[PDB]
């Protein structure tokens, strides 16, 4: 729908996840922090390339797409709430119910046959671990933890993090996070020294193409993802050589981080230990447009009671958040970055070189062409279309 | 009242729609497909137009504004962008004469 | 020309209009006031996608096309006007006379096939009380009158006004003007405290559909137009209610404005009585792109010698202009800005859920596509091109 | 390829020139000075669409494509050149030699099969003259003389010049450049009084259409050319008249300069003499992309020894540098931009009226269309491409 | 008043002739059928040779840009021509095509 | 050494490929087309794809990944964005039984 098909026919393991442009309809997807939507003060935001409005009314969520049914303006350029339970557009008054869509009333004319007969669309909406989740579908949700990572929503892990716009397309946010081999642009990371990481440079594969990965497609919860095995039979590389020459060594720390990886649907990588031997990150990359992402990044760390909350929180405050969301992962913002023109007119998806490391973005790719629930299209984000 | 006359069969051609206008109440359409009888709220659930002004094409009726379509005998949308069904409204021939009920189905 | 096939085949009530993206061709349109064009200074302007220099000669106007039939540089790029009746090209000195376009001379080959031969476009162009119209087409122009509101050109009515330019499409302008729900936007207006109106929240319709409008295609000076009747059978609304409760109320001042409201082609609208009921609006939406509009605003008050005239005029200048041209029409500006997005994509003229009151703005959509003077393309403006 | 099928199909003279919107393949183009790029210093530039990467490794330079095989980003975002003669990829560290382009290592995966089994694209450079050329093309390059105009590459002769991009297609700055009645914009220039130059205003031609011009198309070096002869048998112009009454003079200085003006492929300019009767200018209009060029000028002047260069030297940045490259062609900039607007949507290609001077224009889109070495399309800059 | 262009046989149908004059602009002289039309060589939008170009029935249509004029009656026939062809009286007389020195009115 | 025994000629059937392990070296991949057999590495040129994983279509093979192509006589490209020759090995039926040179040409 969203791609050429000419290219779409010449990449036949994966076509569904390249015509993902704007992401995966169908899907639960984080989009803020709860603390950053308060009591009677709506949000805007854009996901999957939908205008949505959330608001909060007696502490619980409720998510309107922004755009009035009448003539299609955003309610946001001028938000009228008029009671507790309902927004008035600016425009003509239609009036609508936060917690169903249904327009109950029309200020400019209370006689009129479109009361109650029809309904803006709405999204359910979760708050878990602190994060805003609104599903992205139609129909009944699934439960949140399908789409999820293995421990996130565990009763004891504390979760903090970090919420930004990128200027890339999701799909390249996904491939760096899980590519075995990018790790080379992280070998400067002041998280590297100043934690006293273990940090190769590469990996030289080993066994057979099965053997670097696992993919899990049995987990009861149903969730969809892919482990990065590269480690198990690879030699890491600690020392880079150009003509036998050894050009850069790898790092030589003691605390061992990042024993397992792993990519789950709809686009969240886990990665354990992160970034320190007793905590795991956490990231989404969550489609906005087809040019942009939220890159939500999460920490996690087994707190008990209170007391441990709040010192992870000073922690975060003064190491982790300076140290390695921003002095790890901005490396992988402007690496993202380098990637857009080569894909932006979905060229890269036919003309890319791959190499051995490469096995595991090829079966999250084949995994999310698999599984995913639904391509959004553009006709989704301004209005279905069908003629009989 | 419970039955509102119409017209004669007769005085209808398959393939077309009249309107039938309702003191305190919203106009009907009645639609001949072939020699039965279907009838639907004659306003597009979609804005304010006249579905007997459309055009018919078997038993899919065609918004004349925006080219929405419902099945007139199910009331259900056919084509976008029409997502809210019609009321259908049960018709009866009696002696001829067409009865179209004066409240909907359900 | 201008729209998908597709979406005109579904607007089978007004594809004409829906096509009508660049405007209407043949009909006159203000663009400036007499005030801001002087004796020999040439101005640049752009109409219907069209560039156009007008210049004042011996005090008359007179319009060329701004581009040079050589190599299709605009003129204004460096006027050089060597003789009063002549505009010579910067480039290879092709010139050109203000009254007939003929290129008259060549300064760079005054031997040239060429000289004689051609012409440049030029354009009919009117002045009327204070206001500069071109006629945008073809062939002998209709009088002006045609294409104003009655009582625009009356002897005794006294035009002041402001001209700005506008960042949408000139139709949802025109629509904005016409609606009559749209009122509701208003309500907290400046004007409306300050000059003491009554001004209601909306109208309940009363009547048949034909009751809701007067169509004028029978008016003598070949004038096309309709005349919103929604207020004849209609409730006015100064209560608005959500679940049964008030929650606004209209205004209660005693000052009656807005008895007439009027459209006309090519996208004039005329309001009487307003902003006082001894006084006219008439605003006129031109198109400049598909993107943009003049909102050309006038105030008509009938003056009977220069004692009425001044005083008009210094009203205007602190009152009328400040809290009606500005005050009141400000809130209409970014009413039209927030439709952009919806129809930009011309989805909009398909997906839009219209109610009772729109029936004004269909009869205004009808009328437009059966009597406009011809549909403006991008060949109009590139250069017509066909195969006979 | 780059067109309309439609516009091509009706410039039957010169479809492939139309065509040529990026530029001509299988050229050598300069692209900036020998003193602009010092050791192990990479620079960055885009050359017909192209990202290229040019560095200089004892004292020789050298050019590849700054795109990496693997992922497609630009290694110029983070260099890494980590042995004399190589440069590694900041992403997963593959690693090309600047001689060849051959992949040689991958310090990611030592072990890797693609090492040694990929090329990244490399072009050949020369410098001459102290200019840069870059052969813009595939296989073995012809001798630079091919591609530069008589003289400029003669042992005595001493180049100095200035290079910029300017926003205009190439095509739009290489007819202004050869245009013979485009004189007239530079006629109130400060070069021409300054340096009392005869300029007229035009030319009325002479003699038949196959006089104006002399087409080379030479196969000693293989040089292909048009000189414009309209002055041969032509009048110049020196008194610009409109309706018989004389509005403006040419330049009547004693300095007779610009004898013989030829254009040759891929678009070098060559007039002789120019702007002091012992000079000559040569400027290159060098296509980066669609809408952009360098304008690199170039004044020459035989020297015999170092004092004469040195004094050269003094004469151009004191004199020639302001007075005439700027001075003088700085007018020839702004009128290439009057000219986008018209050509942008290809339809000028269609629309343009040509008078008599224009023969030379068509003389080169002619000899331009007959003698190209290739068409750069957009396929040459993302991968070609060819189904079986 | 009248030129010698060529024998009626040394032209096929469809076919255009350059005929160039001593002190004056070219003209092109075309063969519809076994009847023959005379114009301007110079095409109206510019400096196109339309004896370079290709006809179509009675319709020449021009190497330069592909505007096209009805050879019979000068007028356009295409765009972006918009300016008329002056035509020109052409005589066959005794196997001969002759074309008037004059544009006709 | 040199052939490698790969298979019986009955043991694949026509338009099917055959990947072929080798310890200590790049794999094959054994193409049969019609009643003829051809091998090349089984390794596109251009990337990690098995060719033995792709698409036949008379003696071209397509690559799964990006829709390169490869004539499987030759080992020439036939589809961009593959621009490397595939390594070809000779390939001899003897009795039914299909063998594979050690070394490329
Ligand atoms: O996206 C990511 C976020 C955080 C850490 C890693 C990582 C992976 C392997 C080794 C070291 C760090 C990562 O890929
Ligand atoms: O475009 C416009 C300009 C000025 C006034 C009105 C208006 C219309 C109805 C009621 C009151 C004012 C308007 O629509
Ligand atoms: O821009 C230009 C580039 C090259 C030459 C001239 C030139 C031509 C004729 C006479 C004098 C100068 C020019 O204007
Ligand atoms: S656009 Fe919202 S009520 Fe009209
Ligand atoms: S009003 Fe019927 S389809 Fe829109
Ligand atoms: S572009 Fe105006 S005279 Fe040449
Ligand atoms: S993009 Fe250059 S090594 Fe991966
Ligand atoms: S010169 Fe003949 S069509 Fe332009
Ligand atoms: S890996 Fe075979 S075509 Fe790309
Ligand atoms: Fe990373
Ligand atoms: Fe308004
Ligand atoms: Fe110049």
């Amino acid at each position: 729908a969203n791609v050429d098909e000419a290219i779409l026919k010449r990449v036949k393991g994966w076509a569904p996840y390249v015509d993902a442009k704007l992401g995966f309809r169908n899907h639960w997807y984080p989009v803020m922090f709860s603390k950053e939507i308060n009591e009677g003060e709506p949000k805007t935001l854009k996901l999957l390339g939908e205008n949505l409005l959330v608001n909060r009314i007696d502490g619980k969520l409720y998510c309107l797409k922004d755009r009035c049914l009448h003539r299609g303006v955003q309610l946001s350029v001028k938000v009228e709430c008029k009671t507790k339970s309902t927004i008035t557009c600016w425009y003509h008054a239609w009036t609508y119910r936060w917690e169903d869509g249904v327009l109950c009333d029309i200020l400019t004319n209370p006689t009129s046959a479109q009361i109650g007969r029809q309904k803006l669309k709405t999204y359910p909406v979760q708050e878990a671990k602190g994060c805003v989740f609104i599903y992205l579908g139609d129909g009944d949700p699934p439960p949140l933890a399908r789409d999820t990572p293995p421990n996130f929503l565990d009763d004891d892990m504390e979760i903090l993090g970090k919420n930004q716009i990128i200027k890339s397309n999701w799909r390249l946010a996904v491939e760096n996070g899980f590519d075995p081999s990018h790790i080379y642009i992280h070998k400067d990371s002041i998280l590297v020294k100043d934690n006293d990481l273990a940090l190769p440079l590469g990996f030289a594969p080993g066994g057979d193409r099965k053997q670097q990965t696992r993919v899990v497609d049995d987990d009861v919860v149903g969730r969809k993802g892919v482990y990065d095995l590269i480690g198990e039979h690879g030699v890491p590389v600690f020392e880079g050589t150009i003509g036998g020459e050894v050009v850069r060594e790898g790092a030589y720390g003691e605390k061992i981080v990042a024993n397992d990886i792993s990519i789950w649907l709809p686009g969240v990588l886990k990665v354990n230990p992160f970034p320190n031997p007793d905590m795991m990150q956490f990231e989404w990359y969550v489609p906005i447009d087809e040019n942009t992402h939220y890159y939500f990044q999460t920490l996690g760390k087994p707190c008990a009671n209170d007391e441990e909350r709040k010192k992870y929180e000073q922690e975060f405050e003064s190491k982790w958040k300076p140290m390695a969301l921003e002095g790890f992962n901005n490396d992988d913002i402007w690496a993202r970055e380098a990637m857009v023109d080569f894909y932006a007119d979905d060229k890269g998806w036919v003309n890319e070189i791959l190499f051995e490391s490469d096995e595991a973005i090829v079966a999250w790719r084949k995994l999310a062409s698999e599984h995913n629930q639904g391509i959004q299209t553009q006709a989704h984000v301004s209005g279905l279309e069908h003629h009989h | 009242q419970i039955w509102l006359k119409v017209c004669a069969a007769s005085d209808m051609q398959p393939g077309t729609i009249r309107r039938v206008n309702r003191v305190g109440a919203a106009p009907l359409a009645v639609y001949r497909v072939g020699d039965q009888f279907y009838a639907t709220e004659d306003t597009c659930t979609h804005g304010i137009a006249s579905l007997s002004e459309g055009t018919l094409d078997g038993d899919v009726i065609e918004c004349p504004f925006h080219g929405g379509a419902f099945n007139v005998c199910t009331g259900m949308p056919a084509s976008s962008p029409c997502t809210v069904p019609l009321g259908v409204f049960e018709v009866e021939v009696k002696e001829g004469e067409v009865y179209v009920a004066g409240e909907k189905k359900l």
